[PDB]
């Protein structure tokens, strides 16, 4: 699978949502539902899966789904 | 006025049955729940026998509330769904309303995620690993607290702990809370998780059975001669307690009234029971109930000594006047924090359906159980008065007596 | 009718001291007792700083009854010793007497000794090397059965958790034992342990303070508008709830009666609090109490959200007639299990020598506590109600008012 | 030979019934969990190790310190 859907696949199991909602522009908090303690353990599964460590100023900045593929796109 | 408290609803995950349905085919047919363990074996323990939750609960329950989920909250949270529906409560009757509470805790949350917390820290990973999570699944409130969130409780909600007579205490505590006219309905009870990480030091003291491992359904004998210790077994139960007259008023189900609770501590040993205590309790839940006891659900727990102190403790009660005993606990194995609610929703379901279940496994009776009428082939009887016992670890004992209307 | 309870002792080890009369003087004066902590900062956690129990606990306790205890039932234990003198009890009129029991809780147990006893199964020895005691050191209700036993309860005993409204749950369930006409004294309160196999996993969820760990003295700021977390902190504490006409039976001497007892559950957000169930918790504990509320002991605990969230629920309540508030955690940290009873304690220590500790480290009031009266220095007042609140994790909610005999 | 020290510290005694015939049971009050105790106590001082079905025969305190003269 690509990088782009692959992350898609994580944030679906993660929140809880179809993988249809799971499109770029989407936010975690306001479009996702995510609370403050999901946006934490999201940022655990992508750092399980892509074998990759993000620094904690940079995991805040991380909000929507384009922004989580730029960074494992960008590393 | 004094303010009767009656139940309404039950829901039980045991080791003989998923729903009071299938405990019920159980109880009737005596048969076992205890089952070969490979994870107590691999482990390196000398027991390898347990009385397990045959379900998978992978995604049985929402994600955003399983999220902060052990697995004594899960069987608490399966067994508080089926209550709900069995009283027939309409969530519009049960939640947001503060005259409605949750009373229901475990032995001791979760050792499972405790050493899961402690193996991610030291490892390479460091925080990183460890999870927003570990926190709520491995508290001793984990139970209360992950149940009353999602079934919107608004009235009293805490965990109580006394090692094995914890959910026992939990149901007395609802029954107080109903007395002093502070809540119209609690839910009660209480689960347990069963893992390697909490069997090897009950192991480690020698309290297991680990002489039956080739034959699992022989392991938990209780009042037998050749008894060598208890089997673990985990799972949940709830049952829902309310004010009669709230109960008259909805046209509820009733099954019994709990016309006594006792409470005492025996304050002399801490791992041997002296006897005096368990009098004390069981004579504090028969003050002021006037027809007698018709069946006893013991604490029998298969062990060489703390089977006999209950005996010689039943036989100061009652004397001559000795009613019909079973232990349960031969078929399901010790549940510790769940053993409390889910005996008390077995001798219900005497009550309910007029049968005495039977205390298997007895094949030669110790001779310091001769004289009582303890229960070895399923009976059909017409039972009015029950109760049951819970002791603890520390010297706390419990104990409820339950009659129909 | 209905039964009364009145506190005739009380008994505390906490991090501002080792007895009423060291806390009595950090009261007074403000001393921060947070510290900074080597071991922290070893496991690797981001925060270095905890509020610990400055005492050496070696000998102080028999062979025979330390061996089934773990430090959160130290901690309870060494309060209980401190509780029954001072309420002038001997052996004779609380031992074996099925009229006095014990109900004392803690946060979860001790994952300090279950993971110790875990790493021993996997070790080379195996189940040789797990030992015989760590069960009642990790169980949840170790602090009530490691006490039962020494001190020959024959009362009710068992153990109440509630996240950080632990004991003061187990206070208020004491009250209704005497209410109910079931016991004449029952022992309430708690203990906490303090090591990093508890600490590490709330620093995961990040409710740590973490940018402070140079000045440890200044980390737990309350109602500052620089905060970012609570501070961990443990210890003990233990009072003598009693009945009224036995009290005064035996001449007792009498800090306050329980002239009220909340408790409710959110039922909404399980890590944010609402503000409703605070309201209703409060309103029910101030229900048949004619005499205004002086001092109000908040929750607070220096979280970024719940800090204002309470202030509102205060706002409610008391509308135009607002209480001196304080929130003691600025100095004394966050004792988790322990906190109610220590909370509770520090409010009958302030009512019964008339003054109210300050809330310190507030350099920057934040917005929405202005119109409140926020107490930042010690004032010295005669006070006749108080009132400590405590909240916990699943929305829930503990509340109790002491007021003078008059 | 310091066995002496070890057990009182574990029983709770000031050493000073320690005979060849003291049971640990009815002379020094030991609970059951305390023989398993008494047991582990000993390895720390000496790295030895004693099988299961041998160390419920064991129960005399003579017994403790030749074993540890001889290992
Ligand atoms: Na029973
Ligand atoms: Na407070």
């Amino acid at each position: 699978s690509t990088i782009e859907e692959r992350v898609k696949k994580i944030i679906g199991e993660q929140l809880g949502v179809k993988q249809e909602e799971v499109t770029n522009n989407a936010s975690f908090v306001e479009d996702l539902g995510a609370d403050s303690l999901d946006t934490v353990e999201l940022v655990m599964a992508l750092e399980e899966e892509f074998d990759t460590e993000i620094p904690d100023e940079e995991a805040e900045k991380i909000t929507t789904v384009q922004a989580a593929i730029d960074y494992i796109n960008g590393h | 006025v004094s303010k009767r408290a009656v139940i309404t609803g039950l829901g039980i995950v045991s080791s003989i049955g998923n729903n009071q349905q299938e405990v019920l085919a159980s109880l009737r047919e005596g048969r076992s729940g205890i089952t070969f363990s490979q994870e107590l074996k691999d482990s390196g323990m000398r027991s390898h026998v347990w009385g397990n939750v045959k379900l998978d609960t992978t995604g049985l329950i929402d994600r955003k509330v399983v999220r902060f989920m052990s697995d004594a909250s899960i069987y608490a949270f399966l067994s508080m769904e089926q209550a709900i529906a069995d009283a027939g409560l309409s969530p519009e009757a049960y939640q947001n309303n503060p005259r409605v509470g949750l009373i229901a805790g475990s032995g001791g949350g979760s050792p499972r995620f405790q050493v899961f917390g402690a193996d991610a820290m030291r490892g390479p990973r460091g925080l990183k690993a460890v999870g927003p999570y570990v926190v709520t699944k491995a508290m001793a409130s984990g139970v209360s607290a992950c149940l009353a969130t999602p079934f919107k409780i608004h009235g009293v909600n805490y965990s109580i702990s006394s090692a094995c007579a914890t959910s026992a205490h939990c149901i007395g505590n609802a029954v107080e809370q109903i007395q002093l006219g502070k809540q119209d309905i609690v839910f009660a009870g209480g689960g347990e998780e069963l893992c390697w990480e909490m069997a090897c030091e009950f192991d480690a003291m020698g309290a297991l059975s680990t002489k039956y491992n080739d034959t699992p359904e022989k392991a938990s004998r209780t009042y037998d001669a050749h008894r060598d210790g208890f089997v673990i077994a985990g799972g949940g139960g709830m049952v829902v307690v309310e004010e009669l007259e709230h109960a008259l008023a909805r046209g509820a189900h009733i099954y019994a009234e709990i016309v006594g609770y006792g409470a005492t501590s025996d304050g002399a040993d801490m791992v041997a029971p002296s006897g005096e205590g368990a009098v004390r309790c069981m004579k504090m839940a028969m003050h002021g109930v006037d027809t007698p006891i018709d069946y006893l659900n013991s604490h029998g727990t298969s062990t060489p000594v703390g089977d006999v102190k209950e005996l010689a403790a039943i036989r100061e009660v009652f004397g001559d006047k000795s009613p019909a005993i079973s232990a349960t606990k031969a078929m399901t194995g010790h549940s510790l924090g769940a053993a409390g609610v889910q005996e008390a929703i077995y001798s219900l379901l005497m009550l309910e359906h007029g049968f005495i279940a039977p205390s298997i496994n007895i094949e030669e009776l110790d001779e310091q159980a001769a004289g009582l009428n303890i229960v070895t082939e399923t009976t059909d009887r017409e039972l009015t008065t029950v109760m049951s016992n819970s002791f603890g670890f520390g010297g706390t004992n419990a104990t409820l007596v339950m009659r129909k209307l």
